[PDB]
């Protein structure tokens, strides 16, 4: 796999594509 | 934060999963 | 505002439109 | 869930904005 | 709701969930 | 180009990607 | 429409330009 | 326009609203 | 990671956050 | 193939890293 | 049709649409 | 490349089937 930079919708649709069924947190004010 | 290590920097698809419930 | 029908990822991309900054949790069902 | 009702059924954006921090 | 910097495909994204049903119309040139 | 099979946001996508800056008009059936 | 002739059945660009102001 | 509202500057889901039939 | 249900334009989608860089070939059946 | 498998059935990351250049 | 600025993801959906049931190839190594 | 045409640059829909199969 390989590294890029993930901003704005386009990281979430990353999250979601990742963590798939177990559900994510977007917590940008961590 | 997620956006610190994503956005403004580069991350792989292994360190996305650290926010995976 | 309008109803609407989200499935998928374009569900996540409704939520982050609607929350922004102040960030969401998305927990789907077992 | 939302999710779920989202997608078998409908939802509105103010149900949407139960799920933001 | 919260306010964001919405440009190109994005924008019109948006137009779709918030209009849905209604429909919309895009013009950049106004 | 090819035929393409179009649903929900993806028709916009499109519309946006043919259209470009002369902009377009949304108007899905009553 | 054309919104609804894509998604039950195909259309081509072509046909979408016919909505581009 | 829309883009100088919602792209340049920033807008609110509402101020999107205007831009519908 | 987890299995995930791909279609249309999401799967190229996919394949991009894979690949990045290095490219890739989408190739459906005929 | 993959592009139809994915669809109608499920795949993984992985597998979808067999068509990387 | 039009010009424009087409990056990242935003290009690749563009590849889909424009070559469909045909296949694409993206090679940013090109 | 593609990027350098299309990104960098700008490109037409018609520059983007030369990288159809
Ligand atoms: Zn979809
Ligand atoms: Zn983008």
């Amino acid at each position: 796999f390989v590294n890029q930079h993930l901003c704005g919708s386009h990281l979430v649709e990353a999250l979601y594509l990742v963590c798939g069924e177990r559900g994510f947190f977007y917590t940008p004010k961590a | 934060g997620i956006v610190e290590q994503c956005c403004t920097s580069i991350c792989s698809l292994y360190q996305l999963e650290n926010y995976c419930n």
